């Protein structure tokens, strides 16, 4: 299965540089021209730059936007595409996908995209979430479903990770867009399990903060 | 730079029902040479990065759906979906390829219109280790609703109502098309402790009892 | 080689219950005697209990400080011995070891202890850590060696565990005695690696609070 | 109940010397039936559990050294190191298993001479993540030094002595001897952001110049 990652992402300030990574799999990366694409509310998606192959001598395109500013480049030992930013300003906010270029050497179609990195462009400070558990009022009281919580406060920038039992536990998890207030972000997430789940087994939030590289683990306790 | 228009903005319908939406280039996106026209459409579910469905203006990619077609040509595409479901839901964006630089439409948000329903309530008490902090934040999950303007209630001691509330809805779902939405009620830890009945209710424009939650501080 | 894993400690109010768990290794778990022996710095090192084998009845003994509201059990199937505790009182407070009773009948010397569990009787609240990295203020002017920091702040009660790499990077590390203040303590933790590891390799501090069920990991980054 | 006294309480003896600790019992731990004495010593090195070094009085456990010899009968009980070496290091616990409840002594801890060391300084400013919730903790770490009286100083804005810290040693290394301490000088952010010169001093009774380690707010 092809699959693309990308990672590097975080708050920056205006001016400030930052360089994105995207390791591919599942394919022959070698054989295929790569680009960055982002999106914001405000700008919808854009396509930032593409890059080509070892015989074209990895030749690039920009957007004008970024021209001057970013680089794009690849190493194909490492199946990795790169971006580079320079000079960085608050309208380069956004989620930044990597993209596959469709292999026939006309088709520029973008087949398969990473699942993106957030890049924030601010001059606020990075503020790591306190992070609590909410278990029911009672753990005898039960119904035959239980719904467990998590409480991330007070953080900046956007985005937080939030998983239950490290992704394990996927479905029925609710995990709310984040509400800012006085600069800093909240949100929660529930997750409903079968009544035999819990309390009988351990449930756990786990929550990434990449911006600050936090990554805190809390245990749903009765 | 071409420019790409997309129509309508967005657009609600049952599952079942046939959509039409439109893409606008600014120039043509025809190759006269090949009589292939340089567009492509792009869907993106919510919490999801965008995938291409089609190519090449009608060419589907592999994995689509038959129920989705692009047509059109020149300056003037469109993407039918034959008969919508709900894993539809999405916001679809056309592209044109056919020069640098590479240009999107701004998007066709699609959401579903479903049968109501209640939401499934649950109602937390402030972590104790939030209470070390001094705030006290009392939470409620009104879960797999619709429609999704609900109304929550805050009671604190038996029916007066609260409002230093904050509520966050969530997408459309992609299976069920419901919502889900968090209602976080949140005091000091001495405001907190001066009262015992803490109660979440859910309504929406009824003759139907509202669904309430609650707990009383002392269960301790 | 013989391993015992203490498990199961944190705080509990005076007139609290707690579970014990110890898992046994490296041994037929179901030929030895074991017991619990407890440590703390007004009473010192004090056997609690001992459990003998299935064919004894699992017959039990006790210190008379805990006969009737402490139970020692094990389970020979899990190669586990417990030490269920009722009506905990602050004198209860202290480092729990399970160790095995030497093989022979009449030797009853413990030669393998675990690594000892906490337990804290106390009515104060849980109060989970805050954690903040440590960098130099300069990461290009560095001397041969460099070292990082983790400050641990503001947590009770006490323990937490420090490790750096997952405790990958066990040499060259100091992790201070914490120091109370306010009612909550405060540690940090030093590592010192060669100057070729850091910037160069992603350093990170890990810290774990039993009581609160929680885990935080910080990158030390520049 | 059988009491057990050691001594002496603590003892501290450079690498090579012979130590002697007694261990007495308030009545007789031998079995005159197989003439054994019913008494275990077990060693506890700084951080670690109790180990079992010997039992019935004189026999050691697999993997300890003959530098350790237990003697005696009866009420009265020595263990001897005949060269104690740096990993000696611990606290030495005797106990009787003639009867139950299964006693233990208080201890002799063994502490290691050595000769003096000057400590490797580092010195880090508060985490700009800290400097969000209000507190400034400046950190300074003096590592492997001997002995353990060593003295630092703060200065903020050079040379102006500073006082409201915390210091935390470690226990003795098990293999060097040495002790480490952390210096821990925190104020509040605001304080910490009206001076730009914060330096950290370690100096213990000499003529020898203080190892500095400082850093300047301006360097941003």
């Amino acid at each position: 299965e092809v699959n693309l990652e990308e990672s590097g992402g975080g708050l920056v300030q205006p001016g400030g540089s930052m360089k994105l990574s995207c390791v591919a799999s599942g394919f022959t990366f070698s054989n295929y021209w790569m680009n960055w694409v982002r999106q914001s509310p405000e700008k919808g998606l854009e396509w930032v730059a593409d890059i080509r192959l070892k015989s074209n001598n990895y030749a690039t395109l920009y957007a004008e936007s970024v021209k001057g500013r970013f680089t794009i480049s690849r190493d194909d030992s490492k199946s990795s595409v790169y971006l580079q930013m320079n000079n960085l300003r608050a309208e380069d906010t956004g989620i930044y996908y990597c993209t596959r270029g469709a292999y026939y050497r006309y088709d520029y179609a973008m087949d398969y995209w990473g699942q993106g990195t957030s890049v924030t462009v601010s001059s606020a400070k990075t503020t790591p979430p306190s992070v609590y558990p909410l278990a029911p009022g009672s753990a005898a009281q039960t119904n035959s479903m239980v719904t467990l919580g998590c409480l991330v406060k007070g953080y900046f920038p956007e985005p937080v990770t939030v998983t239950w039992n490290s992704g394990s536990l996927s479905s029925g998890v609710h995990t709310f867009p984040a509400v800012l207030q006085s600069d800093l972000y909240t949100l929660s997430s529930s997750v409903t399990v079968p009544s035999s789940p819990r309390p009988s087994e351990t449930v756990t939030c786990n929550v990434a903060h990449p911006a600050s590289s936090t990554k805190v683990d809390k245990k749903i306790v009765p | 730079d071409i420019v790409m228009s997309q129509s309508p903005s967005s657009l609600a319908v049952s599952v079942g029902e046939k959509v039409t939406m439109t893409c606008k280039s600014s120039q043509s996106l025809l190759y006269s040479s090949n009589q292939m026209n340089y567009l492509a459409w792009y869907q993106q579910k919510p919490g999801q990065s965008p995938k291409l469905l089609i190519y090449w203006a009608s060419t589907r990619e592999s994995g689509v759906p038959d129920r989705f077609t692009g047509s059109g040509s020149g300056t003037d595409f469109t993407l039918t979906i034959s008969s919508v479901e709900a894993e539809d839901l999405a916001v679809y964006y056309c592209q044109q390829y056919h020069s640098y630089p590479f240009t999107f439409g701004s998007g066709t948000k699609l959401e579903i219109k479903r049968a109501d329903a209640a939401p499934t309530v649950s109602i937390f008490p402030p972590s104790s280790e939030q209470l070390t902090s001094g705030g006290a934040s009392v939470v409620c999950f009104l879960n797999n609703f619709y429609p999704k303007d609900i109304n929550v209630k805050w009671k604190i001691d038996g029916s007066e109502r609260q409002n230093g509330v904050l509520n966050s809805w969530t997408d459309q779902d992609s299976k069920d098309s419901t919502y889900s939405m968090s209602s976080t009620l949140t005091l000091t830890k001495d405001e907190y402790e001066r009262h015992n009945s803490y109660t979440c209710e859910a309504t929406h424009k009824t003759s139907t009892s509202p669904i309430v939650k609650s707990f009383n501080r002392n269960e301790c």
